[PDB]
């Protein structure tokens, strides 16, 4: 079982700019007599299935734009962009085809890096509708920001609250190349009315200081 | 003349290891197929394993993992590792030569493997008495009653061997007690119940037990 | 070139037997070996299995050793991915990979077999108004949304007044539930000054359940 | 200036497994797509190189290798394979980097009453090496006791005949096998694609 | 994976007569049959190969004959030394298979049974097991009903039957029904009788002890 090790896991590139990823092996990938290193490189876009580059390390399959390039030999590898462009962003996998069982790398995420936007935040209340069932749900929206990194925390009546909450992601927007992040806190309608303030912290690079927006539950 | 004499079978526990042996005469093993058939008792016959003379080795998917079959071209001999035993795996295992992977012409005489968990234990044996006065061919009739063994075979012989005419043994049966149960019975003049002496020779080999019985009428 | 077609999506509860199917086509297909990628939901590419149609010679990883059986059908030129026992852990999209030879790329991919092992059955999506107020208004910019809450299973497309609202649109991927059900957030950008004149509905279409829910959002 | 793969898969008559037989090719443009487009082709296993991408590659010499083999014996024709094809007829090395093209052959090398012509090594006091080329009729000596050239006790035929009848089954009918062995050295290619 | 069916399962014949044995095989294995007899206690000896081809020193009598998925081996003019079980053997296809076996009896003229009764021995009695033993001797056909009758009650469940193969000087089988019992149990009745009914015998012959006597 060889193992195929990537760096970095995520990558940001400015449109235009040199994208390199590095791939390593636990073991020597090249068959001597050949002279031919049994590696290939995929780039998956999100949603969609993974799609052949290169194969034997070197070798580009039809279709290819120029600006994709392999290289490297025995267990060090890596891939590089020329040219990124818009459509490149997807995570690019590196894959050895010489023993079995076949093992892919980690994958690393390749993204257009642009200006830091500080994002925007809104705290939504939870619904009379979806009171009555017995289950409140707060909503703090982060709109439009780059980078991905954020922190966001609840803080009920000044309580930090840890284990209550999930997040969603967006991918980075095809026009403005930002994100988005949702962060929905579930209560029951008992624990929901026996506390007044609600508040949403976030902290991100784009803000001076941690922005908290919060609303009262007697309106 | 070709020859094969095995070894190695007898009593042993469930999930423990025996092995078998061949020794062969009249050819030579590293250059000849060779095959280990086994068959249940009162069942039929299944192959085992094969050995090619060019060392390939092939198994059954009921004993690949847990047997291996070798050879040993200096003592022309050949071998059988059973590892990891089942009581599935009891029968009496023979070694043959294969022609090619196709047909056994040659085979050994066999040597019986028993897989259980019950423990050696030696054959009690009681008389069955020749009453005079019981007749039903024109003769008597006497016997020696073999009892609670294990494992098999036990073998019977009557006057030390100088009586086999009129001699009947019966398969052994298993009873409800796991142990076996085996009937030599003779068939004797009515005349000579009180001159001559009937002995019966009883020979358990898995025990290492030797009764000599003497039947006499009461 | 060499195209694969996988069959379409399976949601299975647990214990259920599943046998999916990948049918190549075009020429020079008689070389292909077809092989299985599982990739869990937010994780990585994992090779099960790699099958020859022309004589079933499979080759297991050792991870998915016993947990599969990969056959085919070289009649019909179809490989399969079957489980005997499914587990919750076996949720995710399997892609069959073909190459024209074994240690040799995988030229061509399938589109994919999502696959969803889970004790909860088709639930309609609840959808609850995430209602603007005057928390939500940064500027002249202001976000409402509708909440889509437990539903099961995937997908559910989400529209802002039947499409005619797309600019400032979001739609969050969906997060599973500790409860097994999926819940989904969208929200829209739009001027604080046509809250009281403009009026916003999303529509809320979750076809495994047969389920439509236009929810309007209004103030508060 | 094309390679001559015709003269090995349209051969009127293949060779028996044990004196299997080699074209050395060498100094032509090999096209490569002949093959992959027919469909008269059981068998199509490509181990380290693909056919498709064989087009654009040169190579110092490419071996082909014919004989007849029986349908359950196709799947001995591969690497790290064992049984009496593969051990004392063909052995391919367990890092072989080519192809192995098999096809059904009943209506061609199968008689009325059989065409017993196409032979198989049945007994070999070794396993062959890889690409070994094993045509000896002596006979085989089992025992101690010197054959003398003659057929008995401990003394075989070391050759067995297929029965290839039209009625067999699919396992048991002819099939054609063609290997295709690609060479590299550290001499100038002369075996190049179309490209 | 390929299963051999032998028919009949058991036959009967006089010497001198003509058997036909045949074996059924799942698939077509194409004159890649054997056949195998093994004598009681002794191991298979090969007869005929490739389904046709006779073994070196087999009689001619032994001749094979069959292809494809039927098969069947005749034996002309039985001598008494070509009773035994045969088996038949593919080797088309891997893992070879056997047949489940011919037995081959001998036929010859009613013989009505010798019957033997023992009472347990007082050796045998001290352990606290009580051993009675019924025999059948030089009986033919095989099949023979013994019955236990203890003080005039019909016993079951407690009795074990074995049978000899057939003897070589008379071709007659041998039974014996043995009646197992505690000395507690075996003390509580007096008469002790074995019932035996048989082909050669007009009514059933009836042969017991009385406890003691
Ligand atoms: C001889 O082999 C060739 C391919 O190796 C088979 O096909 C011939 O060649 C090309 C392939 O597209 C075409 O001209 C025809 O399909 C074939 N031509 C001729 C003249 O046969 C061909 O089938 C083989 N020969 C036979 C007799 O079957």
């Amino acid at each position: 079982d060889i193992q195929l090790t990537q760096s970095p896991d995520s990558l940001a590139v400015s449109l235009g700019e040199r994208a390199t990823i590095n791939c390593k092996s636990s073991q020597s990938v090249l068959y001597s007599s050949i002279n031919k290193n049994y590696l290939a490189w995929y780039q998956q876009k999100p949603g969609q299935p993974p799609k052949l580059l290169i194969y034997w390390a070197s070798t580009r399959e039809s279709g290819v734009p120029d600006r994709f390039s392999g290289s490297g030999s025995g267990t060090d590898f890596t891939l590089t962009i020329s040219s990124l462009q818009a459509e490149d962003v997807a995570v690019y996998y590196c894959q050895q085809y010489y023993s079995t069982p076949y093992t892919f790398g980690q994958g690393t995420k390749v993204e257009i890096k642009r200006t830091v936007a500080a994002p925007s935040v809104f705290i939504f209340p939870p619904s009379d509708e979806q009171l009555k069932s017995g289950t409140a749900s707060v909503v703090c929206l982060l709109n439009n920001f780059y980078p991905r990194e954020a922190k966001v925390q609840w803080k009920v009546d000044n309580a930090l609250q840890s284990g209550n909450s999930q997040e969603s992601v967006t991918e980075q927007d095809s026009k403005d190349s930002t994100y988005s992040l949702s962060s929905t806190l579930t209560l029951s309608k008992a624990d929901y009315e026996k506390h007044k303030v609600y508040a949403c912290e976030v902290t991100h690079q784009g803000l001076s200081s941690p922005v908290t927006k919060s609303f009262n539950r007697g309106e | 003349q070709v020859q094969l004499v095995e070894s190695g079978g007898g009593l042993i526990q469930p999930g423990g290891s025996l092995r078998l042996s061949c020794a062969a005469s009249g050819f030579t093993v590293s250059s000849n197929y060779m095959s280990w058939v086994r068959q249940a008792p009162g069942k039929g016959l299944e192959w085992v394993s094969v050995i090619y003379s060019g060392g390939s080795t092939f198994y059954a998917d009921s004993v690949k993992g847990r047997f291996t079959i070798s050879r040993d071209n200096s003592k022309s001999t050949l071998y059988l590792q059973m590892n990891s035993l089942r009581v599935e795996d009891t029968a009496v295992y023979y070694c043959a030569r294969d022609f090619g992977d196709f047909y056994f012409d040659y085979w050994g005489q066999g040597t019986l493997v028993t897989v259980s968990s019950a423990s050696t234990k030696g054959p009690s044996v009681f008389p069955l008495a020749p009453s005079s006065k019981s007749t039903s061919g024109g003769t008597a009739a006497l016997g020696c009653l073999v009892k609670d063994y294990f494992p098999e075979p036990v073998t019977v012989s009557w006057n030390s061997g100088a009586l086999t005419s009129g001699v009947h043994t019966f398969p052994a049966v298993l009873q409800s007690s796991g142990l076996y149960s085996l009937s030599s019975v003779v068939t004797v003049p009515s005349s000579s119940l009180g001159t001559q002496t009937y002995i019966c020779n009883v020979n358990h080999k898995p025990s290492n037990t030797k009764v000599d019985k003497k039947v006499e009428p009461k | 070139e060499v195209q694969l077609v996988q069959s379409g999506a399976e949601v299975k509860k647990p214990g259920e037997a599943l046998k999916i199917s990948c049918k190549g086509s075009g020429y020079r297909f008689i070389t292909y070996w077809i092989g299985w990628v599982r990739q869990m939901p937010g994780k990585g590419l994992e090779w099960m299995g790699i099958i020859y149609p022309g004589d079933s010679e499979t080759r297991y990883s050792p991870s998915f050793q016993g947990q599969i059986t990969i056959s085919a059908d070289k009649s019909i030129n179809t490989a399969y991915l079957q489980w005997s026992s499914l587990k919750a852990s076996d949720t995710a999209m399997y892609y069959c990979a073909g190459s024209s030879g074994i240690f040799t790329p995988m030229d061509v991919w399938g589109q994919g077999t999502t696959v969803s092992v889970s004790s909860a059955s088709t639930k309609g999506p609840s959808v609850f108004p995430l209602a603007p107020s005057s928390k939500s208004t940064s500027g002249g910019t202001a976000a409402l949304g509708c909440l889509v809450k437990d539903y099961f299973p995937e997908p559910v497309t989400v529209s802002w007044n039947s499409g005619a609202l797309t600019s400032g649109v979001h739609t969050f991927p969906a997060v599973l539930q500790s409860s097994g059900l999926y819940s989904l957030s969208s929200v829209v950008t739009v001027p604080s000054s046509s809250l009281g004149t403009q009026t916003y509905i999303c529509n809320v279409n979750h076809k495994p359940s047969n389920t439509k829910v236009d929810k309007k959002v209004e103030p508060k | 200036n094309l390679c001559p793969f015709g003269e090995v898969f349209n051969a009127t008559r293949f060779a028996s497994v044990y004196a299997w037989n080699r074209k050395r090719i060498s100094n032509c443009v090999a096209d490569y797509s002949v093959l992959y487009n027919s469909a008269s082709f059981s068998t199509f296993k490509c181990y380290g190189v693909s056919p498709t991408k064989l087009n654009d590659l040169c190579f110092t010499n490419v071996y082909a290798d014919s004989f007849v083999i029986r349908g359950d014996e196709v799947r001995q024709i591969a690497p790290g394979q064992t049984g009496k094809i593969a051990d004392y007829n063909y052995k391919l090395p367990d890092d072989f980097t080519g192809c192995v093209i098999a096809w059904n052959s009943n209506n061609l090398d199968s008689k009325v009453g059989g065409n017993y012509n196409y032979l198989y090594r049945l007994f070999r006091k070794s396993n062959l090496k890889p690409f070994e080329r094993d045509i000896s009729t002596e006979i085989y000596q089992a025992g101690s006791t010197p054959c003398n050239g003659v057929e008995g006790f401990n003394c075989y035929f070391p050759l067995q005949s297929y029965g290839f009848q039209p009625t067999n089954g699919v396992g048991y009918q002819p099939y054609r096998v063609v290997v295709l062995s690609f060479e590299l050295l550290h001499a100038p290619a002369t075996v190049c694609g179309p490209k």
